[PDB]
Order: C-alpha cells, then structure tokens, then sequence
C-alpha cells in the first residue's frame, strides 16, 4: 500500500497546487515521496500483491532505489511551477507500477504512466531540450507499439497476458523477443542506445539525474520478470559494452559521455539477467544508483543545460568534498575495489559465470577496462587546475545529500554483509 | 467468410499502404479513417463488437479528428518540404519493412489455433465484469494514466 | 638497439590505444543526429536480435 | 447478444444511402450551365483576400479535441459498467466511481486553469 | 488466422511509414497504425484464448489515446513558432 500513498498525493496535489504557492507544493511532493519510501522499509519482509499489481522483494528493492532517485531530483529543482513536481510524482508511481506486475498490458499502461510525464520534464525549453524531447517521444511511442504487439503475441503463443505462461516454440520465441524490444529500449542497451546520448545531453541535468537513476532501476526490475534466452543476452551485452565504452571514448561532454558509459553499464547489469539473481542485481543497482545520483547532482550544481568535461576540473580546490565524492562515483561506476560498485559488478559477473557464459563475460570485462579511460578522465580531472567554470555551491541539502550517497556507497563496498544478507527475502 | 473476408482484408492492407504512401497528410489520415472503419467491421466479424464500436468512436471519431485538427491548424498537408530526402534510404526503409513481416510470418507459420470459443460477440455486456473485475486494476491504472496525460498535455502547451 | 626497440614497443601500444579510440568514434560517428537515422539504425538492430533468437 | 443477420442489413442501409447520395451528386453535376472564368472560381469578396494570409489557427480547437478524446475514452469505459451495473454490485460501483473521480480531477484541473486560452 | 497475418503486415506497413515519413505527424500516424495491428492480433487471439485479449485491446486503445494527446501536444509545441516540421531540421545533437 505504497501505491495508495502515491496515487493519493499525485491526485490531491493536482488540485491543491491551485491554492498553494509552488514552494508549498514542492514541500508537499517531497514529503509524499519520502513517506512512500518509509512504507517500503516498514514492509521489508512483508511482500504484498493485490491485482496484477504485486509487491515482493524485487519490487521492494528496486522501488526503494527509484524513490530515492525521485527525492534527490526534486531536491534540486526550484522552478515556481507546481507541475514540475507533479510530473515527477506521476512518473514515480508509473515506475513503481512497472516494477510491480507481471501483466503485460498493465505493464504497458505502467510504461505509458512513467514515460509520458518525462517527455514534458525534458523541457527547460532550451532549443536542444525540444529536440531531445522530440526524439524521446517518437522513439518512445515506437517502442510502445513494439511492447504492445509483443504482449499481443505472448497472448498469442499462450492463453495469458501475464508472464510465466508455459510457452511454445518459435511463436513464443518471437513474442518474448517483442517484449524484450521495448523493455530493452527503456534500459539503454545497445543498439537501442541511440536516444541515450542525445537525451542526456539535451535535457536539463537534474531531470537527467532522475532518469539515469530511477528509469534504469524500474526497467531492470521489469526486465527480470521476462524469460530472456542466453544468445540474445550475449548479443545485447556485447554490443552495449563495446559501443558504450568505445563511443564514450569519443565523448567531449560530461552528460553524453555519461550516457555512453551508462550504455556500457546497462550492458554489465544485463549479465545478472543470465541467472536473474536479483539479490545480486538488487545490490548492483543499489551501488550504481547511489553513485550516479551523486554524479548528476554534481553535474546539476555545475550547469542545468550542459556540462563539458573540463568543467569538472579543479572541482577539488573549489569544494573538496564534492571533488572527492565525484571521484568515488567515477570509481564505483568503474567497478573498482573496495567500492560497492565492485560488489555489484562482481555479483553480476558471478551470476554470469555461474550461468557458464564465458566469452560474453570476458568481452564485457575487457571493454569494462576500456571504460577506465574516461572514468579516470573525470575522477582525476577533479584535481587539475580549474579553468573558467560556472559554480553554484549548493544548499546544505545538496552537500549533505551527495556526501551521504558516497558514504553509503563505500560502506557497502566494505560491508555488503550488511544489506546483501537481505536483498533476498528480507531477513 | 472467405468470399467477403478476402475483400475486407485486402481493403485493410490497401488502406494501410495508402496511409504510409500518400504525401498528402490529410489524404493519409483519411485513409487511416477508412482503415479504422474496415478494421472495426472485421473486429465485429471476429466476434469482437463493442471493441469495434469504440474503435470507430474513439479511434476514428476522436483521435484522428484531433489529428486532423492538428494538420489543419498547422497546414503540413504538403509534408515533403525542406528535404534531406536521403533517397538511398527509401529502398532501405522499404527493405526493413519487408523483414519485420517476414519474422512475424515465420512465428505465425505452422501455427494452428483453436479459434473456437463461444465469445458470444464481444458486447460490453460480457466485457464489463472483466473490466471491473480481473482488469479493474489495469483500468484504474489506465484512468490514472489519462489524468496524468491531461495534466501533462496541458502543461505541455500552456504558453506563459 | 634493443633500447630503441623497446621505445618503439611502447609507441605501438599507444597505437592500440588509438585504435580503440578510433573505433570508438566510428561508433560515435554512427550517430549523426538525424532522427530518421536513429529510427533506421533502431529497426536494423531489432531485426538483428530477432534473427539471433533462432 | 443479437444476430449477425441484422448488421448485414446495416451494410445494406449504408449501400442504399450512399447510392442515393451519389445519384444526387450526379443530377447536380450533369444538369447545369457550366462557365468557368477566372472571376467565378476565386474565393470571396470582390478584391478578395477574406481568408487572406494567416499563419495558422488558435490551438483552442486542438484543446477541445484533446479534451474530447480523453473524456470520450472515459465514456468508452463507462459504457460497459452502465450495462452491467446492479450486476456488478457495490464494488463495481465503487470501481467505476474511482475511475470517474480520477478523470474528473483531470477535468477540474484543466478548468481552473481553463481554456479561454 | 488470416487476421493475425494481416495484423503483422499492417505492423510492417506502419514501419515503412515511420521510416519513410519526413514530417513528425505522419510518423506518429504510422505508429498509430502499428498499435492497431497489435490490437487486431489481440482480437484474433482473444477469439482463440477467450476474450481477455479484447479487454486488453480496449485498455490499449485508451493507452493510445493518452499518448496521442501528449504526443500531439509535443508536436505542437516543438513547431508552433518553428516553420516546416521535417524531422531532419533538428540535427544539433550529435555523437
């Protein structure tokens, strides 16, 4: 009954914001999201299903992550339009629904629910932001069509629109493919990745924080629900990691570089999909979400519109703690010890090798080493001599947020035997 | 069945071909309206009737009328302007079109199904208990999606 | 002689670094910015996957 | 349910109506003076330009249409309840009420903001 | 069964449209046609699997409507001030 909280706050604030100063609405939306997360903790080990709607360990972990991302992204945004909060609220529920069901059609409706309000969140209205928004909507609705014909073909090979239905030969194979298309696009796996560079660079940074954390989370959550075969998995991984890192090399811009990098990262997480461990994947995404949320909070404190790579430089001198935190984020996203990113990566790699897929694992790993070029090209870039750069040094809100996130990262780098004990049933 | 069935499916494909072919946007959309009529017919013949009628009312009556309002409000009837035709793409676009049929064709080939259940014609009478019922959650989710849709669409325009 | 050989070795490794960089920006050149381009690359990729599945 | 038999009658009805309309058009087209000249063909009002040049239109028509699609979807959903209603009991009513209130919150939002605009 | 095959074909057609169309709006329409291809297939299989595919399709129609409203809103905003839409006119974002 986190869903209850979500629907309630969204619907209520809709009309309330007519009577409230936009700030009052910000206070409100913030409050709501945090409360939903609270209900998530109080339900740990209490898994609950109602309709096609189902809350279990997975739903719990992945919406814990998603809710976290939504709170952080609302923290930064001070625009005096109450809707620029409202849309976030909507989107959040949408992602929760996406992670919370096996029903293909409810999954579809949930997809529209989460995806439509982000299209509107893509507008600072800076000339790029309309281009970004456009590409996003067109490619998005296309994928909508695909996941829908996929649900229709799943209902095709078998009596149900609910996943887990017994399944045929080639038609079933086809149907699982058509579900895999949309669900894959939403996660930025190659070669579905083309939007990712454009939209991250085009959309206002804090929004991108929201996307690059919450969306990827929810998407992998729904992905685990699908039955996907080893060969396809191999393909997606290979392409994601290769093109992701290689093209990320070519990147002169922080956001875009981060996009390609995130393509590679979706590539890494997709290995957990081999066994679908989800204690492992849950962990990986915990670490990743923390680090990335951090990274984009910092990219927000630089500029909302665009951040080049040099802008990151000299950040240590300016603010020591933010320099350090960004560094840590770069390392956790690199998957280097002793950071939680290493245990997430390791857990995915472990499930991968456990599944006995070797060449794939290897390639993923090799080009994962490729990623260190740009990961240090940022993390170390922190220490160079500061060039002329925009800097607005945050509220306590942001400083304490970013640092907290980093600390949570490295804490679980050393003691995953804290949370990992229950990313499972919740003991 | 097949006597008229051939005719109706042929009309469907022909219409689609038009909506993707014609470079008159109005003509296109209109061809899609024709499409929705035939498709609704086929729905009914397929024992889905209510879905047919809502298909005409919403899809044909409402949606494409909003479309038409958009292309009438913005012109754009002559879509092909300012170019970047990149002609080497047209046969490549046409190529890919053939393939997505081929793969679906294969999966549906050598596929036989029991298209026999006594649906009793897809009147809303028997559909209602599914809607508010097994599908009620899907329904409420949808409704919420629509509400979010209206507020989104409003803030999306809303010059200020 | 062996020294200069070793230097040249190091330089060749730099060669690989640049090969991966290059390949990378070929892959980064893969994205032009035209939407029709992204759409075609898209359908292309998807057909590639469904092909892999059998 | 009701037979397929009647619907074919509906197709009939459509055929008859269409045929009569075309016949009317044929009488119009065939029986007339016919005299194209540059002056007659030209839109309206003597030195012309009533339409003139305008860069498109108010979005108000778009808005009315988008409104209409959503509320009509609402009705498209409300119809199946309206038939089986006492049959779906209090919980049915409560579901339909939930849905309805949801979309009414939708309408109420766009009203208090309004489209004078 | 003819119906499922034709639905697949329609999906293909909508694809040809999306790839071909220069203007945003006609791309969107081709998308709509794809969506309906899906719905028809759903209807066939509903007749096969007992009628849940029908309700499915209905929900689908609603989904479609919502995204139509939103998408047309975006299409209007992006080229209201701006002149002829043609989707290639925005190339600013490159790799």
């Amino acid at each position: 009954m986190t869903l209850a909280i979500l629907a309630v706050f969204s619907v209520a604030l809709t009309l309330l914001g007519f009577v409230l100063p936009p700030q009052g609405v910000k206070r409100a939306t913030l409050l709501g999201l945090a409360l939903a997360l609270a209900s998530l903790l109080l339900t740990w080990g209490k898994p609950f299903a109602f309709g096609p709607y189902a809350v279990d360990g997975v739903s719990q972990v992945f919406t814990l992550l998603a809710l976290l991302g939504a709170l952080w992204t609302v923290g930064l945004v001070r625009s005096g339009r109450f809707e620029f909060y409202l849309l976030v609220l909507y989107a959040a529920l949408g992602m929760h629904l996406l992670a919370s069901t096996r029903h293909l059609l409810l999954m579809l409706v949930a997809l529209e629910a989460l995806s439509l309000p982000l299209y509107a969140l893509a507008t600072w209205r800076r000339g790029q932001g309309l281009e970004a928004a456009l590409k996003y909507f067109l490619l998005g609705a296309l994928a909508a069509a695909f996941f829908l014909y996929g649900a229709a073909l799943f209902y095709g090979a078998t009596g149900s629109l609910v996943l887990g239905a017994p399944g045929e030969g080639p038609l079933y194979a086809l149907a699982l493919g058509l579900l895999l298309v949309g669900l894959g696009f939403k996660a930025a796996l190659a070669p579905f990745h083309f939007w990712t560079p454009d939209v991250y660079q085009g959309s206002p940074t804090p929004v991108v924080l929201f996307m690059a954390t919450s969306v990827k989370a929810a998407a992998f959550a729904a992905l685990l629900r699908v039955a996907a075969p080893p060969e396809a998995l191999a393909l997606l991984v290979a392409l994601s990691v290769v093109v992701g890192n290689l093209a990320a090399l070519a990147q002169k811009e922080a956001k875009r570089l981060l996009a390609y990098s995130s393509i590679a990262h979706a590539g890494y997480m997709a290995l957990a999909l081999y066994t679908g461990n989800a204690q492992a994947l849950g962990f990986y995404l915990l670490t990743y979400v923390l680090a990335t949320g951090l990274a984009f909070a910092v990219l927000s404190q630089i500029s909302p519109d665009r951040v080049p790579l040099e802008a990151l430089r000299g950040l240590y001198r300016k603010d020591p703690l933010l320099g350090l935190a960004f560094l840590v984020a770069m390392l956790s996203l690199l998957g280097l010890p002793p950071l939680a990113g290493f245990w997430g990566k390791y857990l995915a790699f472990a499930e991968a090798a456990r599944a006995g897929a070797w060449g794939v694992l290897v390639l993923a790993l090799v080009t994962s080493a490729v990623s260190a070029y740009y990961y240090l090209g940022l993390g170390l870039a922190v220490f160079a001599r500061p060039e002329e750069t925009p800097f607005r040094p945050g509220p306590p809100w942001a400083r304490a947020a970013v640092v907290a996130a980093g600390v949570l990262l490295l804490a679980l780098g050393l003691l995953p035997g804290l949370v990992l004990p229950a990313l499972a049933a919740g003991g | 069945m097949s006597l008229l069935e051939g005719l109706a499916l042929f009309l469907l494909l022909l219409s689609g071909v038009l909506v993707v072919t014609l470079r008159n946007a109005i003509h296109a959309a209109l061809a899609l309206i024709l499409n929705f009529l035939v498709l609704a017919g086929v729905y009914v013949a397929l024992d889905a009737r209510f879905l047919g009628f809502i298909q005409v009312i919403v899809y044909a009556g409402a949606i494409v009328v909003l479309f038409l309002f958009v292309i009438m409000l913005l012109f754009a009837a002559q879509g092909e302007i300012g170019f970047d035709p990149l002609v080497r793409s047209r046969p490549l676009a046409a190529l890919l079109a053939l393939g997505v049929a081929g793969i679906l064709a294969a999966g549906l080939w050598g596929l036989d199904l029991a298209f026999t259940q006594d649906l009793k014609g897809g009147l809303p009478q028997a559909l209602g208990p599914l809607l508010y019922g097994d599908w009620l959650f899907v329904l409420l989710a949808v409704g919420f999606l629509l509400m979010a849709a209206t507020v989104v669409a409003v803030a999306l325009v809303e010059p200020g | 002689a062996l020294f200069y050989g070793d230097r040249g070795l190091l330089s060749g490794y730099f060669g690989l670094g640049g090969a991966a960089r290059s390949l990378g920006q070929g892959l980064a050149r893969l994205q032009t910015g035209y939407l029709r381009v992204y759409a075609l690359l898209f359908v292309l990729g998807a057909l590639l996957l469904l092909g892999v599945m059998r | 349910m009701a037979p397929i038999q009647e619907y074919v009658g509906t197709l009939i009805y459509v055929g008859v109506a269409l045929f009569i309309g075309v016949a009317a058009l044929l009488v119009g087209a065939l029986l007339g003076p016919k005299k194209p000249g540059r002056a007659k063909l030209m839109p309206y009002e003597s030195g012309n330009d009533p339409a003139g040049e305008v860069k498109r239109f108010p979005v108000h028509f778009y808005v009315v249409a988008m409104l209409f699609i959503l509320f009509d979807v609402e009705v498209a959903f409300l119809w199946p309840y309206a038939v089986s209603a006492g049959g779906l009991g209090l919980y049915g009513f409560l579901g339909v009420l939930a849905f309805t209130l949801l979309l009414f919150v939708g309408f109420l939002y766009e009203w208090w903001k309004g489209v004078m605009r | 069964m003819s119906y499922l095959l034709t639905s697949a074909l329609l999906f293909a057609l909508g694809v040809y449209g999306v790839l071909t169309r220069r203007t945003a709006i006609l791309v969107f329409l081709s998308i709509e046609l794809m969506l309906n291809a899906a719905n028809l297939s759903l209807v066939g299989f509903a007749r096969a699997y007992g009628l849940d595919g029908q309700v499915a399709a209905l929900m689908v129609i609603a989904v479609a409507a919502a995204e139509v409203a939103v998408g047309l809103g975006l299409i209007v905003a992006i080229f209201r001030h701006r002149e002829s839409t043609a989707v290639d006119d925005l190339s600013e974002l490159r790799g």
